[PDB]
């Protein structure tokens, strides 16, 4: 029995060991209560405004679109405290943990942004934070690991399975399966067992709500389409949510195409994977023919969650949202383009969304279109990656 | 078939508990795993719980995480596991064989087809570790269509509604969890006689206590509390891990251990 529907069509559910069901029911009840609680909402809004810096800018990018009939705005989640949209929902979940009387936080991280976001929220709000991270990710994300430690978090390498994000996801759930009475599991995307896909959407939906108000103010209408990259789905669902009922507004999710869909080295489960059951949910995922979970490949480490949130799979199934892919090379060009023509260094994750918008413009340059790209983060973290690619290809 | 029903009736006639080891199929390779399993049986195992190697065993502690990894290192696939299971059943006609699965391996090629393959090879039960009662319907329905017992987990904190659900839905045995957390011999768990009594009142499948069982005294205690028997996994797998370099010594130590554990179950 649950208060809310755990499914989006056929997708979603609560595929956890029986021992964890009371933790999910507790979290759901606490969420439902918090959403009706004006004091909770006020506290959340206060942190978002005065600590994280909301509302974020909506920037019109004129240089990039000059000579076409595309008008392109970027929603500047890159300007949020921490440098990515992840900060919004970790503040909300930290408040839910406190509402439930918990003083400890568990989190998984891959590339490290969720770990950092969890560590910062936990530092601010007096929670003891422990973060699981695949050992291969630990080795390759020394900056983010150091940030987490500076913020007082315990970072625990995970050596099991593939020693990457999915293995950290497992380890977090193993811990919670014994510690849920005192610890909250601060899941990092709009995926996993109910109620997480719902909670994360609701704690990211200010992106789309702001975008809608900002576009109406500047343009006097709704956008033709809003475009967002899709790793696990949090930034995209946060942009999309407030527009779902605006049937004229296109919702475009961009999965990583890696070296190319046809190579198999990609991270695009929604369009090119197979539905399975893993990480507490029924959803498209990257898996072998016999059902072992595989890795999502992208130049962008932040787009390596090997599945996708169930609400995206549902919105695709009914044709409300459309999902596309962008390759490493396309993302890299978009990254370079934004730096050179707008003076904004985008995260390589976000660069996938921008690349698709640039394609929409370039393919049909005399099509009138008002587009918003969710610029989910800044790309300072990516400059070494990009430097290394440009040098290796001899640019 | 009725392999668990027959086993528990026979054990009852002897005022005897069941001892049930867990191992990972194909750990540390197919041939040695087959010999391990024959040893467990010869040494006194009443039933088996057998794991299919899975990439993401999120209810398992490090001991069994490592067992899965060793089987993967040996190239073990679900298909090869089903080959193993057919051969185990062809050697041993009455011993109940239960699988420990994760949901993706069951759903992968279709839930019905998975349980049909279990029936074909002579498996008696399936426990899907990441499927709670709330999600169980297609799994338990397919199990029963194929004469497979769906095994439900009873947490040590189960309320009356859950006990009634597990009692009604389950067959074969009811898995009585010792404690919260994940598999492992390090953490000893369960104070379960209250649940045991309620499950009996609700005509549940007989209870087997599992998680943290690593010593004879715990087997004795489980039966004394009214359970039909006990499951031990990590303690068995630790003997495999410790003795990888000497397959002969591995089998000798497995035999000794299982003999002692089974002795604890006797009246
Ligand atoms: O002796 P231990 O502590 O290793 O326990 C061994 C148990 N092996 S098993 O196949 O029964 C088993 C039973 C249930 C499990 O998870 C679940 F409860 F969530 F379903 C996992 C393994
Ligand atoms: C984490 C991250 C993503 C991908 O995660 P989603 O849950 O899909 O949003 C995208 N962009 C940035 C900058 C990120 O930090
Ligand atoms: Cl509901
Ligand atoms: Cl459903
Ligand atoms: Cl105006
Ligand atoms: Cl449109
Ligand atoms: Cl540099
Ligand atoms: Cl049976
Ligand atoms: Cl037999
Ligand atoms: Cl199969
Ligand atoms: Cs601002
Ligand atoms: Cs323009
Ligand atoms: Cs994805
Ligand atoms: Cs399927
Ligand atoms: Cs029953
Ligand atoms: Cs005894």
């Amino acid at each position: 029995t649950t208060l809310l529907n755990p499914y989006f069509g056929e997708f979603g559910g609560m595929y956890v060991p029986q021992i964890l069901m009371p933790a999910l029911n507790q979290l759901e009840e606490a969420f439902v209560s918090a959403q009706k609680d004006p004091e909770f909402q006020a506290q959340f809004a206060d942190l978002l405004k005065n600590y994280a810096g909301r509302p974020t800018a909506l920037t019109k990018c004129q240089n990039i679109t000059a000579g076409t009939r595309t008008t392109l705005y970027l929603k500047r989640e890159d300007l949020l405290h921490g440098g990515a949209h992840k900060t919004n929902q970790v503040l909300g979940q930290a408040l839910l943990a406190k509402r439930m009387g918990k003083s400890e936080i568990i989190a998984e991280t891959g590339a490290g942004q969720h770990g950092v976001a969890s560590a910062l929220a936990s530092a601010l709000l007096g929670l003891k934070c422990r973060i699981y991270m695949g050992a291969k990710d630990v080795e390759r994300q020394s900056p983010n690991v150091f940030r987490m430690r500076l913020m007082g978090a315990e970072v625990i390498p995970v050596h099991s399975g593939s020693a990457t994000l999915k293995d950290a996801c497992n380890e977090a759930l193993r811990d919670w399966s014994g510690s849920y009475e005192t610890a909250h599991y601060m899941l990092g995307t709009a995926a996993g067992p109910h109620p997480y896909p719902t909670i994360v959407r609701e704690f990211q939906r200010m992106i789309g709500e702001e975008t809608k108000a900002q576009i109406l103010d500047k343009e006097g209408r709704l956008p033709d389409a809003v475009i967002a990259c899709v790793g696990g789905g949090s930034n995209a669902i946060g942009m999309f949510a407030d527009f779902i009922n605006d049937t004229s507004v296109g919702l475009i999710g961009v999965e990583p195409g890696g070296h190319g869909i046809e190579t198999g080295e990609h991270g695009a489960p929604l369009k090119h994977g197979r539905v399975g059951i893993y990480f507490g949910m029924k959803a498209p995922m990257m898996q072998t023919a016999d059902g072992q979970i595989e890795e999502s490949y992208s130049i962008s480490a932040g787009l390596d969650f090997p599945s996708v949130g169930p609400q995206h799979a549902y919105l695709n199934s009914i044709g409300r949202a459309d999902y596309v892919s962008i390759t490493d090379d396309e993302a890299l060009e978009a990254f370079k383009t934004l730096c050179r023509h707008e003076g904004i260094i985008p995260a390589l994750e976000s660069s996938h969304a921008l690349a698709h918008a640039l394609k929409m413009m370039r393919e049909q340059p005399e099509k009138e279109q008002l587009l918003v790209v969710n610029l989910s983060g800044r790309g300072d973290k990516d400059i070494f990656t990009v430097h290394d690619i440009l040098k290796a290809r001899g640019e | 078939m009725e392999r668990y029903e027959n086993l528990f009736a026979q054990l009852n006639d002897r005022r005897e508990g069941a001892f049930v080891p867990f191992v990972t199929l194909g750990d540390p390779g197919i041939e040695q795993s087959l010999k391990i399993i024959d040893t467990l049986i010869d040494a006194g195992a009443d039933a088996l719980e057998l794991g299919v190697p899975f990439s993401d065993p999120l209810a398992d502690g490090p001991t069994i995480q490592n067992a899965n990894l060793r089987a993967f290192a040996a190239g073990v696939t679900p298909a090869q596991c089903f080959e193993m299971l057919a051969l185990i059943r062809e050697k041993h006609p009455t011993i109940p064989i239960g699988l420990l699965m994760y949901a993706n391996l069951v759903f992968n090629n279709g839930i019905d087809a998975f349980y049909a393959r279990c029936e074909q090879v002579g498996v008696d039960s399936v426990l899907v570790a990441d499927v709670p009662v709330e999600e169980s319907a297609p799994f338990r329905q397919a199990a029963l269509r194929h004469n497979i017992a769906p095994i439900f987990i009873c947490p040590p904190n189960a309320d009356d509604d859950l006990l009634r659900q597990v009692a009604s839905y389950g067959r074969g045995y009811t898995y009585l969890l010792s404690r919260s957390g994940v598999t492992g011999a390090e953490n000893r768990g369960a104070p379960l006689h209250h649940l045991i009594e309620k499950l009996k009142e609700y005509h549940a499948a007989p209870a087997l206590q599992g998680f943290g069982i690593s010593s004879p005294e715990q087997v004795s205690a489980a039966v004394r509390a009214g359970a039909a028997g006990a499951i031990s996994g990590s303690a068995i797998v630790k003997i495999i891990e410790k003795n990888l370099a000497s397959p002969k010594q591995m089998l000798a130590e497995l035999r000794s251990f299982v003999s002692a554990m089974k002795a604890a179950s006797r009246a």
